[PDB]
């Protein structure tokens, strides 16, 4: 309860950590920790009745977020870990179920069968791109095939529990918490041409309420980088 | 190092406004002031006005109500304007920077734009 | 510095890292990492720098002019040397491209 | 204000003489004086500032001397590029007033 | 004999710094003095040798009377009584003789009848900073330094006279105590022009002789 | 020889330190040292025959100099020390003598006898204002009375050796080095409305050379802040 990092404080009360490992450290690298280890809270999305899902690219969403956006442009390489706090606040009269996954290397596929999706359609800088429950038409310029039941990666959406995940069931639970290490083939990689993670939120059992209750449940995603180190003189 | 230069209207009608712009190069307006000197064939050289580096200006007494010199530190330009333009203003107008080693003298001068006030 | 013994001066040796741009002015070449080289004191300056397979710049700037006495020439020259400081690590031999 | 009376109005010399151009102020200016040279139809150039000091690229033939209200400029040896117009200016106080002017013919 | 050049024996002296007149009947007769160091030209030069000073203060007032020409009919007055009010930095300030600011509680004022010993009082070192500052290169208006502000003194009668006017002078004396000095500076060569700032007109360095030999 | 601080290096071969004290440290203050302790080398001035002098205001000259200019605007208070390296390079055929003073609280006087000098005439940001050897006229707008023999402070210029100083005589010496502590009445003061130091360079015996030598001797001033600490959260 009331954990603080740097000059920011959140409030909690179960945490699932990575693939079993805690994030730790390793020309020579420099290790900054004061101006990066803090809670960057993204703005809140609205979960309505006919919602489909959201996704963020993780070393892209904090690209304009304070001094962490300055270390992405001034330094060439770098490696980070993450600590993702998801919490949605609903009353006892609402119902639903979310699935919160953190997929490493989520290569997505274009709607046009010959091209690859362009840069603005894969990742929004601290703004969630959204799923659909239909198909996206092929004859357009360039967009992501974002049918939710195939998760945009050509794979059955029920089997997405093999990646490190956590359930948010509004009957019993309220929040999720993930701690993710650095998973890449090279020990230190570029932070502009590569997104090594992907945070997905998919409503399996959709929201329901009676007439009179508030028709939306806001979700709040709070990310804090752990054990970051860069490469420079 | 290359220095300042100007561009003017060339010729005006009587009882009209004159507006010349002197643009500089290689130095700042926060470190120097620019003087405006008028070379006349009848009365010789005469000093019209100046804008200092702080933003303060100081004009001649005989051309007090007709003159207005302003500048901008960002785009590195100085604008001056004379009005009502009688027949004696047939001359050439120079812009030249001041504060030569802090002694308030003219370092280097513009090319000068000669004007003719008649119809 | 392959010049006279009566000539003095000062030089900057700015090194820009991979990713940062080339400095277009002496002032923001001074704000990066640099070494001020006094010619009248020492005649050789050594600089260590990593090199990998932008990738860096070794731009060099005038600090002051070359002061010189009477009956000494002013146009001096500078040589440049390169070597390997620590152990390189080479791998995957191929043939050379400096051939027909 | 203060008026600068420059004398003589014109001169006619050859190459290689010593000349002296004086201008007198109305009151004291405390050595706040500048000397200029203007050729035919061009912008004038600073020659001697603060009544003793030489300019940047001006050769060592020119010399200025004087204090108080009386000042003077000297050329020890004329050359072919040294004729034209010469003016003196005080920068003591606004309004700055130039001198009348003198001319060298080089006959 | 090297002890008379100590800082305690050089600066702890008495000096007449102010001299003002006020009368009782004229409905605006009361004195006023903002306490500062730049009043008299001699004590200003002895304190401008140092940059930061720190002293207590001890003031003495020599108040005397003078009978103004009344109308007629056998004027006879009792002994007079004066009130010397000290206003701390950031206190109420009077503007008339009959005002609310005289009857306040946080301004310590002395009361003194004529024909006795002169009314000394002692003011401690009041500042937020750790020293006074005789020089200040910086803005607050350039070179003011609002941090060393010692207060204001006010004098008036407390007798109402019906038959004769009386005016009075006052000579404020100034004496530092337990002085400490830091950062010594060169003595001023030019004359003093204004009270607030360090303005001057340039003068020669030394009086001249005929030749070098 | 070859001293380095941060990512900058100068070269030396006698140092006069302050009023006898070395600069040291003391809501709560923060202490940054990596991004401030480096050599900020100002651009070089030219010493000609008819020169008069230069002056810099010291916590004003580094106001656009790198990250030290960022800590001046983002933080409200602060205290610093300094380490000033002055070195001019002339041959054995030149001659002259400089006086290098570092005056604390150099309150200067205006040429107009009623006003105080305006902001742009007292201090140039990393650009030297210059002395004159004459008077400055009174009837102008607002300028500094800068006759060199009274030093702009109404005091005889020969007696400026009481402040911590060092002589540069071109016959025997070449460079000067000053180390100056924090001298102020309050323990931590604002850095925008106050210049607690002033670096002056005055040529007593002016430069001379024969015909043929280089007609200027450049001077290089290198400042490095020591033991800086600010006030912020």
């Amino acid at each position: 309860r009331s954990i603080t990092l740097g000059n920011s404080t959140i409030t909690t009360q179960n945490v699932v950590v990575g693939y079993g490992v805690w994030p730790e450290y390793l020309d020579q690298p420099t290790q900054p920790d004061v101006a990066t280890c803090r809670f960057y809270t993204l703005e809140s999305v609205q979960w309505m009745k006919n919602s489909a899902g959201w996704w963020w690219k993780l070393p892209d969403a904090l690209s304009q977020m304070g001094l962490f956006g300055q270390n992405m442009q001034y330094h060439y390489l770098g490696r980070t870990g993450y600590t993702i706090h998801v919490q949605c606040n609903a009353s006892k009269f609402h119902q639903g179920c979310l699935l919160v996954v953190c997929v490493p290397e989520a290569e997505m596929g274009c709607s046009n069968l010959n091209n690859t999706p362009e840069f603005s359609e894969l990742s929004g800088g601290d703004s969630a791109r959204m799923f659909t429950d239909t198909q996206v038409g092929e004859s357009n310029a360039k967009k992501v095939q974002t049918a939710v039941w195939n998760a945009g990666m050509g794979v059955g959406v029920g089997n997405l529990t093999i990646f490190p995940h956590q359930w948010i069931n509004l009957r019993t639970n309220n929040s999720a918490t993930l701690v993710m290490p650095y998973i890449n083939s090279v020990p230190m990689d570029n932070m502009f041409r590569h997104n090594n993670l992907t945070l997905m939120i998919i409503p399996f059992v959709p929201l329901n309420y009676s007439e009179g209750s508030s028709p939306y449940v806001p979700i709040t995603v709070t990310i804090a980088p752990m054990c970051a180190e860069y490469n420079g003189l | 190092q290359v220095q300042l230069k100007q561009s003017g209207p060339g010729l005006v009608q009587p009882s009209q406004s004159l507006s010349i712009t002197c643009t500089v190069s290689g130095f700042s307006l926060t470190n120097y002031g620019v003087h405006w000197v008028r070379q006349s064939p009848g009365k010789g050289l005469e000093w019209l006005g100046v804008i200092w580096r702080g933003g303060s200006t100081d004009y001649n007494a005989a051309f007090m109500s007709r003159l207005s010199i302003t500048k901008d530190n960002s785009k590195s330009q100085v604008f001056f304007k004379m009005n009502s333009l009688q027949a004696d203003d047939t001359a050439i107008y120079y812009c030249a920077k001041g504060d030569y080693y802090g002694y308030d003298a003219m370092d280097s001068w513009g090319q000068g734009t000669s004007v003719t006030v008649s119809r | 510095f392959c010049g006279s013994a009566m000539a003095t001066g000062k030089f900057l040796l700015a090194y820009s890292p991979p990713g940062a741009g080339v400095p277009k002015n002496r002032k923001d070449a001074m704000l990066g990492t640099h070494v001020i080289w006094d010619v009248g004191l020492q005649s050789s300056c050594v600089l260590c720098v990593p090199w990998i397979s932008a990738a860096g710049y070794v731009t060099c700037w005038y600090q002051t002019n070359i002061v010189v006495p009477a009956d000494v020439q002013s146009s001096c020259d500078i040589l440049c040397f390169v070597s390997a400081c620590n152990d390189f690590s080479v791998r995957m031999l191929k043939d050379t491209p400096f051939i027909r | 204000d203060i008026q600068m009376t420059q004398s003589p109005a014109s001169l006619s010399v050859s190459v290689g003489e010593t000349v002296t151009i004086t201008c007198r102020a109305s009151e004291n200016v405390y050595r706040n004086l500048a000397w200029y040279q203007q050729k035919q139809g061009k912008s004038p150039q600073l020659l001697v500032y603060a009544a003793t000091n030489l300019a940047d690229g001006v050769p060592s033939r020119f010399s200025g001397s004087g204090s108080g209200t009386q000042y003077s400029l000297k050329i020890n040896s004329l050359q072919s590029e040294d004729f034209g117009s010469y003016f003196c200016q005080h920068f003591w106080s606004p309004v700055f007033t130039f001198g009348a002017g003198t001319k060298l013919e080089l006959k | 004999s090297r002890s008379e050049s100590s800082i305690e024996n050089f600066l702890c002296r008495s000096a007449c710094v102010y001299y003002a007149t006020y009368t009782n009947n004229s409905k605006k007769g009361f004195a006023e003095w903002v306490i500062n160091t730049r009043q008299v030209a001699q004590l200003r030069r002895k304190l401008e040798l140092f940059t930061y000073l720190r002293f207590d203060l001890e003031l003495t007032f020599v108040i005397t009377s003078a009978q103004q020409p009344s109308t007629a009919s056998s004027v006879d007055a009792p002994v007079q009584t004066h009130q010397i009010m000290y206003v701390p930095p950031g206190g109420p300030v009077p503007t008339k003789v009959k005002d609310y600011a005289w009857q306040t509680s946080t301004n310590p004022s002395v009361f003194w009848t004529e024909g006795n010993a002169p009314p000394r009082m002692s003011i401690p070192f009041i500042s937020i900073g750790n020293a006074y500052s005789c020089f200040y290169d910086g803005w607050t208006v350039y070179g003011i330094n609002t941090l060393n502000n010692m207060g204001t003194l006010y004098m008036r009668h407390v007798n109402e006279a019906g038959q004769g006017p009386i005016k009075s002078t006052v000579r404020i004396y100034f004496k530092p105590k337990h002085v400490k000095a830091w950062v010594p500076r060169p003595p001023r060569l030019c004359q003093y022009e204004k009270q607030k700032n360090v303005n001057f007109s340039p003068i020669g360095v030394t009086t001249s002789r005929t030749d070098i030999i």
